């Protein structure tokens, strides 16, 4: 149609989610408490094995095998399919090649900031 | 009763059942625990009966005549009994059972058509489902009989 | 600040997976063309909670609520991965298990 | 369809109540509070008010015939 | 018809409503439809042949 | 005649056809491959015993 | 042919379609895709006979079917969260479906009636001095929806001789009152 | 026809119609005493 | 005695009729549509077991166990493996009139024992 009104319409949004807000949609009847606001790559977990990719998990505050989960490639001929281990070091710890399992969209209260970091692939990975 | 019917039962499972002459021991089976359960009703509604009163108007039609039978009196007092289709308990319309909330292969008297309960105490889904059949065969009857005997 | 903030909305309500900036927009859309606008113009977030325990979505003057199911059959670990370090450095935010579903 | 005028049994007036058994209602009370409180004390009046199904007000969702 | 024979499956039954459906009215008039265009499509074979066979062209709205 | 026969009786045919006729007039001649079809556990000769006079009507 | 023996045949509307090596997991897969509303749909049929290796699907029309509450180890799936959202159905819009494709409720067949152990009421799935079934898969969501439109007007319905309850579902429909509101057109 | 077959044959019909004891079309009997 | 199974032709594999050979006074298996013979190891051509004295435990499968609606009891442990659940049920096969009788599988996987009280 036209661009003159997609940019003031898609910059309408960024400035009206910051006003006063008070009521609900259909009965005007409920007061809001508090506002939430909004590449990336997920690994899934089979529900039977239970995965533990990480230390939280495991119920663990920090990782007692690790201190840095260094994400490095299966090989040349997979990007997305990476092999996340929570491993600092050479040691033959869980090996979970992450395979490729290729909207899934993720956020974070990122200081109240206007962003979004929405996924990339699905992989997910098993015990190799 | 019930006791009764499971102890016919049990006798059943172990093969420590023996058939009477000239009937099979399905039909034996199902002799001892109709005769079981026909016992029951029997002295529940002999119970209903010998516990009402001079006042009663139920007793008092019956008495006279007028309406109903001591057999009303008692399914409305002690417990309405067996259901039958055909002349005999609720057959296994599914496969090797007569409702889906009974286990497989259970001729216990609940599961056949038993309704331990009385008309004032009100039927259980299962009894008022089998009592349904018992009344729809009555129904059929009724309807069936007409043309042929007016034939 | 590590808090969930995974939502899942549908393929008419696909909001842009960076901010709007005039330097990565452009005019290429136009009954039949009024679902089409509506993909690339409402389409940044505010995720409000209410008092009832419930949330909405406010991308303009309309109001999605969404409800936020807690599904434990997609247990996938969110993160932002940018490339940077050696194979995407993923870093570790929050799992990705409840989803929201927005719809009018 | 509409409050009968007296009621079936023993022919007391229920048509002044209905509005005002609607308005008790409104006013949180129980059905029986609200019975008590027009003054139907024989379960007969009880039955004529708290059996009636007001369908005169769906009646009057259709335009007349004549405006 | 053999394990049936040989005892060692159980007759069908006749009553069951596993065995049956429900002929609803979707079904119905989809049997009525394929009758009713069939005997269409063959008043139209009928009507396009007496003119082809004159070796002209036809209107298939008449 | 000496046992119990299996027939079938297809549609737009006004007489019974035997099975094993059945099968042979849609490619499956050798009595093996019609066993095969019908009888899937070769252990049991009560099924066998009682399929063998549809195949000795139809030889 | 030597293999279809100690496999279990697979049925789909009635044409034999192949074998199957673990008919058991295969049906934890089925109704596992049934109930999350995936390429099964809700009205899909799946029994497994056990004892005759069958499992047969049916998606065709006309099969009569009831919804029921699915029943975990001893358990109702339909846990308190269910009913909440349900009693605020006319604002958060949850409405029956979600229900269902929660994977909470599930439409049984009378054919995979069969295969199904009912419990009449959750009291049946509490554990008893003597355990009747201790194995129940689903539940009524109420027993008396066995009755129909006219039969579930009867107060008290299990205290009458059933005749009677014919004949009131009979005259039910002779009765007077007002049969549609717009009437007067 | 050959032997086998002839032996098969009678085996059925033996089994059938070989009256050892009894008089046919009765099939079953029961003696009992009569209460009435 | 046992029953009888059918047996083949080599070349047709259409089944073999039985024969004798009065040169020999022995019996053979012949197939009537090639001209292949066979020398017989069981000298038996047919059995009918009027009784019909057959053990239903060969009509069992361990499958069965697997049943939501059979019944399950603790009171019969298995003999093979030592599991106490079990599920029991009736024979609900025609041909046998003495059909109270109960028969047993093991709920334990992969062991599918069967037995009857
Ligand atoms: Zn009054
Ligand atoms: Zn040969
Ligand atoms: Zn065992």
């Amino acid at each position: 149609k036209d661009r003159d009104s997609q940019i003031t319409a898609i910059e309408k949004t960024f400035e009206d989610a910051q006003k006063s807000i008070s009521q609900h949609y259909s009965k005007p009847r409920v007061t809001p408490v508090e506002v939430m606001p909004v590449s990336q790559a997920m690994i899934r977990g089979m529900m039977d094995e239970e995965g533990n990719q990480f230390v939280a998990y495991f119920l663990p505050v920090e990782e007692t095998l690790k201190k840095r989960k260094r994400d490095q490639e299966e090989e040349m001929d997979y990007a997305p399919d990476d092999v996340y281990d929570y491993k600092i070091a050479r040691e033959y710890n869980w090996n979970v090649k992450n395979k490729a399992s290729k909207f899934f969209i993720f956020r974070e209260g990122d200081g109240v900031y206007y962003n979004e970091l929405e996924t990339r692939v699905r992989l997910s990975k098993r015990r190799a | 009763a019930k006791q009764d019917v499971i102890e016919v039962i049990e006798k059943a499972h172990n093969n420590e059942l023996e058939p009477t002459p000239g009937n099979t021991l399905r039909q034996t089976f199902e002799n001892q625990v109709n005769r079981i359960l026909n016992d029951a009703r029997d002295k529940t509604g002999s119970s209903a009966q010998k516990s009402l009163s001079e006042y009663n108007n139920f007793k008092s039609m019956v008495v006279s005549g007028a309406k109903g039978s001591k057999i009303n009196i008692s399914q409305v007092i002690a417990v309405v009994g067996q259901q039958n289709v055909e002349g005999k308990r609720i057959p296994f319309g599914f496969k090797h059972r007569t409702l889906p909330h009974f286990i497989k292969d259970d001729y216990g008297p609940e599961s056949r058509g038993f309704v331990e309960n009385s008309y004032l105490a009100g039927l259980t889904p299962t009894e008022f489902f089998f009592h349904a059949m018992g009344g729809r065969e009555g129904l059929i009857d009724t309807a069936v009989k007409t043309a042929e005997t007016g034939y | 600040g590590n808090d969930l903030y995974f939502v899942k909305l549908p393929n008419f309500l696909s909001v842009e997976p960076r901010p709007f900036d005039p330097q990565y927009y452009e005019d290429e859309f136009e009954e039949e063309g009024r679902t089409r606008l509506k993909l690339k113009v409402e389409n940044n977030a505010r995720i409000v909670k209410w008092s009832d325990g419930s949330m909405s979505l406010h991308l303009g003057n309309e109001v999605f609520d969404v409800y936020k199911a807690p599904l434990q059959g997609d247990h996938n670990h969110l993160f932002i991965r940018q490339g940077t370090g050696l194979q995407g450095q993923a870093v570790f935010k929050t799992k990705l298990t409840f989803r929201p579903h927005s719809t009018d | 369809m509409i409050i009968p005028v007296r009621c079936f049994t023993c022919g007391k007036i229920v048509g002044n109540k209905w509005e005002a058994y609607l308005g008790l209602l409104q006013a949180e009370y129980t059905e029986g509070d609200a019975l008590d409180a027009l003054g139907l004390k024989r379960y007969c009046c009880r039955r004529m008010l708290l059996a009636h199904v007001d369908l005169i007000e769906k009646l009057l969702n259709y335009a007349p015939l004549e405006k | 018809l053999l394990l049936a024979a040989l005892g060692r499956r159980e007759l069908d039954d006749r009553d069951h409503y596993g065995n049956k459906r429900l002929d609803l009215a979707g079904p119905l008039l989809a049997f009525l439809f394929r009758g009713m265009f069939k005997n269409l499509l063959k008043e139209v074979r009928i009507y396009a042949q007496k003119f082809i066979d004159r070796g002209k062209d036809f209107n298939l709205e008449l | 005649a000496i046992g119990q026969r299996i027939v079938a009786t297809l549609p737009y045919i006004k007489q019974e056809v035997p099975i094993i006729i059945v099968f042979r007039a849609l490619g499956f001649v050798s009595d093996r491959d019609i066993l095969e079809h019908i009888i899937y556990d070769f252990e049991d000769p009560e099924m066998m015993e009682m399929v063998k006079p549809s195949l000795d009507e139809a030889f | 042919p030597a293999a279809i023996a100690d496999a279990t045949k697979i049925f789909v509307n009635g044409c034999w379609v192949g074998i199957h090596k673990d008919p058991e997991q295969l049906m934890n897969t089925l109704r596992k895709l049934r109930r999350q509303m995936d390429i099964i749909v809700s009205e899909v049929s799946m029994i497994r006979d056990i004892r005759e290796r069958e499992i047969r699907i049916y998606t065709d029309a006309g099969r009569i079917c009831r919804p029921l509450l699915i029943v975990e180890k001893q358990k109702l799936l339909l846990k308190k969260r269910h009913i909440d959202q349900l009693k605020e159905r006319e604002y958060n819009n949850y409405s029956w479906q979600d229900l269902v494709a929660s994977g909470v409720v599930e439409y049984i067949d009378t054919l995979e009636e069969e295969t199904v152990m009912l419990a009449m009421t959750p009291d049946d799935l509490q554990e008893k001095e003597v355990a009747y079934c201790s194995t129940y898969t689903h539940c009524e969501i109420h027993p008396s929806m066995i009755l129909g439109v006219c039969a579930s007007i009867i107060p008290f319905p299990d205290h009458n001789q059933s005749p009677r309850n014919t004949y009131q579902s009979a005259m039910g429909k002779q009765a007077m009152g007002v049969y549609i509101t717009n009437f007067h057109v | 026809m050959d032997d086998d077959v002839f032996l098969r044959c009678i085996e059925s019909n033996m089994l059938t119609d070989m009256t050892l004891q009894g008089i046919e079309q009765i099939s079953k009997v029961y003696m009992h005493l009569p209460q009435t | 005695p046992g029953f009888v199974g059918i047996r083949f032709c080599q070349e047709c594999n259409n089944m073999l009729y039985p024969k004798e050979d009065k040169e020999n006074r022995i019996l053979l298996y012949a197939c009537r549509n090639c001209d292949y013979q066979q020398e017989a190891d069981n000298s038996c051509i047919y059995v009918n077991k009027i009784t019909h004295e057959v053990d239903e435990l060969t009509q069992i499968i361990a499958d069965v166990s697997q049943d939501p609606t059979l019944p399950r009891t603790e009171d019969h442990p298995c003999q093979k493996c030592g599991h106490k659940e079990a599920v029991f049920f009736q024979s609900h096969s025609a041909r046998a009139e003495d059909a109270m009788r109960l028969y047993y599988v093991c709920t334990a996987p992969h062991c599918g024992h069967r037995w009857t009280e």
